[PDB]
RNA sequence: AUAAACGCUGAAAGCAUCUAAGCGUGAAGCCCCCCUCAAGAUGAGAUUUCCCAUUUCUUCGGAAAGUAAGAUCCCUGAAAG
RNA sequence: UGGCACCUCGAUGUCGGCUCGUCGCAUCCUGGGGCUGUAGUCGGUCCCAAGGGUUGGGCUGUUCGCCCAUUAAAGCGGCACG
């Protein structure tokens, strides 16, 4: 019958700024999960991506309570044998911030062809100077 | 904590959030702090406050003051640390600045005056250590009593004033 | 540190002033010239290259005759890069001499190691054979290729394939001799890669 | 439909089980199917229809 | 140093303390410290 | 930078305590240093240099057809296979 | 060492040795440390630690075992008793 569907092109696609000091690690990944989405839109269509650009700054002062900065670990395997290596997410933070909030982002999107497309819409900076002023992105307020 | 402590003379006091220095004939020193606990400006009597009082205060409580203290202290008289030395053929030297002892080892063991703390060698049997950082002068008394701790059997090697050397009777 | 390029002729050897009696390797290291600079405002990294031997103006191309020409220099053959080196000497289009090293110096030689076809697994990664007689009939194979639980077989399991031709390099290796009328230079030891190769040679970084 | 009710109520200060509730409250009886219509077509009159579930909640 | 699971004291100068999060126990005499 | 371990300052608990806030030493182990591969790292990076803006058709995406810098087919070969 | 009899009897090859290994730590050597009935040399026990290393022969089909001679040491187990 009749129900909108969304088409390729049809929503007008915004660009957001995020400040990420104090938030906790999970809290700020969930919101972000769902703003590329588009969940935040009645034109949802859940075969068609609709959701907005997001850039993220200040990712290197993001929060980890308890003894995550230390007990956290993440892993990796080379599929050679014995080749399992490990990062605590405290040195993590220090060195790598924005490898941290990719991680963690990118386990909650949908693991399918166009959870990946949704990923490259992703920007994070672990200082507080963003490159992609040609844009003309505005701030967001995290709920 | 909730006591109280007095400026001495040449003594400066400003505070910058939670950071806070001290000026004195000795020198300068400066410390962060916790913004929880509010230290209390008064004409002299300088203190803090607890403004929850609970578990992790009255812990907080008792240590702002405590160091506070040893901080103004530190610049009117300064800190003192004493060892000496016991064995034949321990004996120490100096050449200049730099410290050298002789403990019985193949080889000798060089030591260097830190930023600050200032060491002296009156007798050859005895060091002196004196800085306006209890806890830089603490720890590099201790840096020069583990070259070799008290034994038990002869008592040689480097000791405190005041060390109950536990002594024991081989064979 | 400091280095140059040059081309391996052959292995000889020499008598010492002690008496003793060495075997030396032969370079020719004549026509360098550095040819560009590398910058971290440019490129993010400090580096310095060398051109090693000209070549008829035939054989040249059209891109690589403007890139030599802001040195003022014939076309090279040879080019390549040397990192960790100060850049306070090193004027573009200066020429490189052999005497940049001195008796008794310690170097690193770099090269691309003599090529052998496809070769089998004892010869390659040097394992044993079975035996000979006593009714066997394995020889030269591989071995077994793993236990029967993973349903596959894991990765670095050797087997044959083709052997020679990667880069190699040895380090701390003594300096005999060095000559600046025939830009000839007399390496201790062996260098990979066969005659005519190239060899870069560079201060030991250790 | 039930996700698209949800984006267009939380623009208005509400969300969907809190905005349904206020509906069968106030006794309107329009079903996911043309709520979901207005929030995408005609988002004047679903504001309308979510201004009587707010007086609906309060008395 | 003993590592058991049973730390308690066995003299009348033994002291009970918490250190890093577990139970052990310091006495003059060496003989007697341990750790849980 | 750490494990076990040894300490400094220090309160809860006016004393004491290596701990709770904060600091210092401390392993053939961890990350580096060393050697090799590595931009299909679809996140496909950077630098130096070279060629330049032609002709037929278009109603529109654009289509084709001689070239420039450059490469290859073909032939003599080995330091490669 | 056993108990059960759940997949396989229109076939799941069964001991020992050879070639090739990889993993666990309840560590044989090497590294750091606490206690000692730790004077010194030589040791004993426990904590952290899996990076590397861990022999050649006589007898027996032998795994194992006994013996000769060495070594810093001649580890214990899993992978269809690989
Ligand atoms: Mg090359
Ligand atoms: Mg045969
Ligand atoms: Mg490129
Ligand atoms: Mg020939
Ligand atoms: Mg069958
Ligand atoms: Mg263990
Ligand atoms: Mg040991
Ligand atoms: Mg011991
Ligand atoms: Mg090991
Ligand atoms: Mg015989
Ligand atoms: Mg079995
Ligand atoms: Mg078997
Ligand atoms: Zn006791």
């Amino acid at each position: 019958r009749t129900t909108y569907m969304a088409k390729p092109g049809e929503v007008e696609r915004k660009w957001y700024v995020i400040d990420a000091t104090g938030v906790s690690l999970g809290r700020l990944s969930s919101e972000v999960a769902s703003i590329l989405r588009g969940k935040n839109k009645p034109q949802f269509t859940p075969h068609i991506d609709t959701g907005d650009f997001v850039i993220i700054i200040n990712a290197g002062k993001i929060g980890l309570t308890g003894k995550k900065a230390t007990d956290k670990i993440y892993y990796r395997h080379s599929q050679y044998p014995g080749g399992l290596k490990s990062r605590t997410a405290g040195e993590m933070r220090t060195n790598n911030p924005e490898k941290l909030l990719e991680l963690s982002i990118k386990g909650m999107l949908p693991k399918n062809s166009l959870g990946r497309q949704l990923f490259k819409k992703l920007h994070v900076y672990g200082g507080s100077e963003h490159e992609h002023a040609a844009q003309k992105p505005e701030v967001y307020e995290l709920r | 904590g909730k006591k109280t402590i007095v400026i001495p003379a040449g003594v400066t006091v400003t505070l910058n959030g939670s950071t806070a220095t001290v000026k004195g004939p000795k020198g300068e020193l400066v410390k962060e702090f916790n913004p929880e606990i509010t230290i209390n400006i008064e004409g002299n009597e300088i203190n803090v406050s607890r403004p929850t009082d609970n578990k992790n205060h009255r812990a907080l409580h008792g240590t702002t003051r405590a160091i506070l203290n040893n901080m103004v202290v530190g610049v009117s008289e300064g800190y003192e640390k004493k060892l000496e030395l016991i064995g034949v053929g321990y004996r120490a030297q100096k050449q200049g600045d730099k410290l050298v002892l002789n403990v019985g080892y193949s080889h000798p063991v060089e030591f260097v005056a830190p930023k600050g703390v200032e060491i002296e060698v009156p007798a050859n049997t005895q060091v002196i250590v004196k800085g306006y950082n209890k806890e830089h002068v603490g720890e590099l008394a201790a840096n020069i009593r583990a070259v070799r701790p008290p034994e038990p059997y002869k008592g040689k090697g480097i000791r405190y004033e005041g060390e109950h050397v536990r002594r024991k009777e081989g064979k | 540190t400091k280095g140059i390029l040059g081309r391996k002729v052959g292995m000889t050897q020499v008598f010492t002033e002690n008496g003793e009696l060495i075997p030396v390797t032969v370079i020719e290291a004549a026509q360098n010239v550095v040819l560009q600079k590398k910058t971290v405002e440019t490129d993010g990294y400090e580096a310095v290259q060398i051109g090693f031997e000209d070549k008829r103006a035939k054989l040249s191309n059209k891109p690589e005759q403007g890139h030599v020409a802001k040195a003022d220099t014939t076309p090279k053959r040879f080019i390549r890069e040397f990192r960790d080196v100060n850049l306070d000497e090193y004027e573009i289009g200066a020429e490189v001499k052999v005497d940049v090293f001195a008796e008794g110096d310690i170097i690193d030689a770099t090269g691309v190691s003599k090529g052998k076809g496809f070769q089998g697994v004892i010869k390659r990664h040097g394992q044993s054979r079975g035996p000979m007689a006593h009714g066997s009939r394995y020889h030269r194979r591989p071995g077994s290729m793993g236990p029967v639980a993973p349903n596959r077989v894991f990765k670095n399991k050797l087997l044959p394939g083709r052997m020679g031709g990667e880069q190699i390099t040895i380090q701390n290796l003594e300096i005999v001799k060095v000559d600046v009328e025939k830009n000839v230079l007399l390496v201790k030891g062996n260098v990979p890669g066969a005659k005519k190769a190239l060899v870069q040679i560079k201060t030991a970084t250790k | 439909w039930i996700a698209r009710i949800n984006a267009a109520a939380r623009m208005q200060d509400l969300s969907y089980s809190k905005l349904m509730h206020g509906l069968k409250l106030a006794g309107i009886d329009i079903n996911r199917k043309m709520l979901a219509d207005l929030a995408v077509n005609d988002i004047a009159s679903f504001n309308t229809l979510a201004d009587s579930a707010k007086k609906a909640l309060a008395k | 140093m003993k590592v058991r699971p049973s730390v308690k004291p066995m003299c009348e100068k033994c002291k009970v303390i918490r250190r890093k999060g577990k139970v052990m126990v310091i006495c003059e005499n060496p003989k007697h410290k341990q750790k849980q």
